[PDB]
Parts: C-alpha cells; structure tokens; sequence
C-alpha cells in the first residue's frame, strides 16, 4: 500500500 | 563528522542544491552535518531532512523488494541472498543513522507538536521500513518501537493539532499503512483511515485555499488507499 | 580492490542482479571487479559494463548541468561553486576510473572488430564528458583525446564491420554528437549523421528482422539529431 | 543533444 510521498 | 567543518547555513544552502540536483545521498549527508550542529531545526529544515532520507531508503527499499522477489523465486548458488542481504544491511544502516539522529537529540529538544509530531511519525516510519525486512530475535520488539512511536504522535495530534493539520493527517496515513502492511490489523488500519478523513473533512471549512490544497491532498491519499483495501 | 575476493562469475551474476534492482553505483563496482579478473569480456559483459558506467556518469552529468545553470545564474556565497565542484570532481573520478579499465588492458587485449570498436567508442565517450566540464589547459588535449579515440574506432568499423551494425551506428551517433556539442562543428555533425544513415538504409536488406530491428532503432536517433540540428 | 541511450 503506498504511504506519504514526497510533497508536491 | 565530515560535515564538522561545514557552516549550518551552507550544509542547508547545500541540501537545498542536492534536491534540486536529484542527489539524494548528498541532500541526507548535508542535513546529518546540520542535526549534528545541535541546534533545533526548522519546519522548513525538517521537511528537507525528511524528504533526503526519505529518498535515499525509498531507493534501498525498492531494491531490496526486487531481490527478495527473485531470491523468493529461487526457492543456484548463494549471490542472490548475499546480495539482498547487502541492499538490508545497508538500509538498515540508514535507519539507524535517522533513529539516532531522532534519540540524540532531535526529540527531546522538541517542545511544540509540530515538531514533536514529526519526530516521533520520522521514528514510527523508520522502524516500520526494518520492520519490512526483519526475521530475527527482535522482530517483534520492532514492530512494537514503530507502534509506540506513531501511537506518542498520534496522542499528541489530537490533543495539539486540528484534524486538517498536514502532519496530523500524514502521520494518520502511515500509521494506517503500518497497522496494515506490518501490524496485520487491515480493520484498524480501514477504521483508522476513515476516522481521519471525516474528521478532517469536516473541518475544511476553516481553512484558506492554499491550506485546503494541501489537507485534501492528503486526503484523497486516504481515501485512495481506502479504496484498495475495501 | 574490494571486488578481489569474489568469483568472476559471481561478480557477473551480481552485476544483472542490480541492474534488476536499479542499484547502479553496485552494478559499476561489480564490473570493475569482472573487468580487475584479467580476462576479456565477452559481448554480454561488455554491455553490462557499459550500462553501469553509463548510468552512473548519466546521473553525475545530470546533476553537474543543474548545478552549472545556478551557478551561471548567479553570475552570493561559495556554496553553488563548491557544490559544483564537488560533483565535477567525483564525474571526473568516474570518467578516470573508466578510462583506466580501458587503458589496462581491456583495449590492449581486444583484437575482434566488435571488441576493440566497443572499448575505443567507450574511450571517446568518457574523454567526452571530461571534454564537457574542462577549462584548464589541458581542455584542447581532452578533447583531441576523444577525437582519436573516436576516429580509431570509425576506421576500424568502416573496414570490418557492416554499415548497420549498432555497435559501429552508435559510435558514428556519438561522434557525430562529438562534433555538434564538443568540437563546435555541427557541418561535420550533421555530414556524419546523414552519410551513417543512409549507408545503412541500403544495407537494411540484407538483415533478419531482428537485426532489422535494432538496426532501425538507432537509424531513427540519428534522424532525430539531424531533425534537431536542421 | 542526445546521445546514444542504453539499449532496449
Ligand atoms: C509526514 C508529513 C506530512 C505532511 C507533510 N507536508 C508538509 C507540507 N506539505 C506536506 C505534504 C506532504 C505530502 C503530501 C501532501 C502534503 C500537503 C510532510 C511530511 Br514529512
Ligand atoms: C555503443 C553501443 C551501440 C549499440 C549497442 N547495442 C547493442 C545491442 N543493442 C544496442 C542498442 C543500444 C542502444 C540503442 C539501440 C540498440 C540496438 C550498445 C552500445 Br554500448
């Protein structure tokens, strides 16, 4: 499952 | 250490440089200097040392996912397993490295939730990626330090934070994830998922545009992962 | 080196493997190690060579080129230069290291025609990216040395090799990116580029379809260089 | 301009 990415 | 000799404001200025170089490794030995000069670091320094390391283990992640799957497959000689256990030693090497940057002494230092929160969400997910790759002894005292660590922040996010807040909602997401990819807890995770997002949602109305982008983003990451699990 | 230890055969074996999990700094060490063995690399090997080195130095040049543009924008402290030069320096390590595997003994040694082009093709490329970054007064003896290598392998691929053959279609579309961004001779560029295509559209029939294949993949790069530079 | 890539 993805977690938090990087932020936009 | 080797960045000793390196002015806080140019290990910084340097990090900065290495995101927009895509030169990871470089970006999280800059902002180790900067922890090490000892002083408490900003949100914006914050963000920088989570998007280094974050990069750096995503890559040794990956890797060793991909060796793990043929090595699984092979079940030939040892390179397989050594190598996989090449790519886990060296990413256990850098959590290691971000847990002791949190122990000494990022966390005790930090007196607000914000930067309390983000700490102890840092020390929760990099006990969560060994958790990810560990069959030994303390496995299961693993997976316990990544539960203790999210459960502190996520007391903390609700007493100090209001459910829109960025990292409140982060931390939320990841907890989930652990208690579905690592705790075996896919109810807990779906409850925790949903809980957040309704809470969140209906505290959007107090936010200015730029702070509503940012909460809704987060927002239909939940609700993206809610959808895969259900 | 480090490599010593492990079998030839393991150090191949692992090479694949992390060119699998895109591990290209490992993947590179491997084959250095391979290459340290002694022995000649069979056509496999030298491409598992090529594409560790290329990785590595593609990731190095990419981030030397944002560094650069900063640094010229900003023409402040000594960050951005140093920064700069810190990336050059490892570039140029790698392009060094390279260069050295070539010189001894992988050249000496190569004696076929698909051999000696290969690792004289691979000799310009990497004088051409310390050409890219050069300035001091050995810049014109860098660029010459590309150049040599270069026609080295042009002569020998136009006696011994067929017109489509890719190894002698991707020298002749390195050179000609030689001549266009290095030796400020985009005439003899786009000479190259059209003479190399053309001779091999009239041998295209002489191929199966796979060779067809790879033949006109590379034809289509050169025409998307000469639609480029014209 | 680019250069040879890696291969397919
Ligand atoms: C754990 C966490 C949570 C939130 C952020 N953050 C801070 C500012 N923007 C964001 C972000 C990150 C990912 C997706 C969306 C948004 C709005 C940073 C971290 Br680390
Ligand atoms: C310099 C060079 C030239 C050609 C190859 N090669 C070998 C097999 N396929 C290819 C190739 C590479 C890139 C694009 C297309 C094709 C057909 C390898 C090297 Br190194």
């Amino acid at each position: 499952t993805p977690s938090l990415p990087t932020p936009p | 250490g080797a960045m000793g000799s390196m002015e806080r404001a140019s290990l910084i200025q340097k990090a900065k440089l290495a995101e927009q170089a895509e030169r990871y490794e470089d970006m999280a030995a800059f902002m180790k200097g900067a922890v090490e000069k000892g002083e408490e670091l900003s949100c914006e320094e914050r963000n920088l040392l989570s998007v280094a390391y974050k990069n750096v283990v995503g890559g040794q992640r990956a890797a060793w996912r991909v060796l793990s799957s043929i090595e699984q497959k092979s079940n030939k000689g040892p390179e397989v397993r050594e190598y996989r256990e090449k790519v886990e030693t060296e990413l256990q090497g850098v959590c290691d490295t971000v847990l002791g940057l949190l122990d000494s002494h990022l966390i005790k230092e930090a007196g607000d939730a914000e930067s309390r929160v983000f700490y102890l969400k840092m020390k929760g997910d990099y006990y969560r990626y060994l958790a990810e790759v560990a069959t030994g002894d303390d496995k299961k005292r693993i997976i316990d330090s990544a539960r203790s660590a999210y459960q502190e922040a996520m007391d903390i996010s609700k007493k100090e934070m209001p459910p829109t807040n960025p990292i409140r909602l982060g931390l939320a997401l990841n907890f989930s994830v652990f208690h579905y990819e690592i705790a075996n807890s896919p109810e807990e995770a779906i409850s925790l998922a949903k809980t957040t997002f309704d809470e969140a949602m209906a505290d959007l109305h107090t936010l200015s545009e730029d702070s509503y982008k940012d909460s809704t983003l987060i927002m239909q990451l939940l609700r993206d992962n809610l959808t895969l699990w259900t």
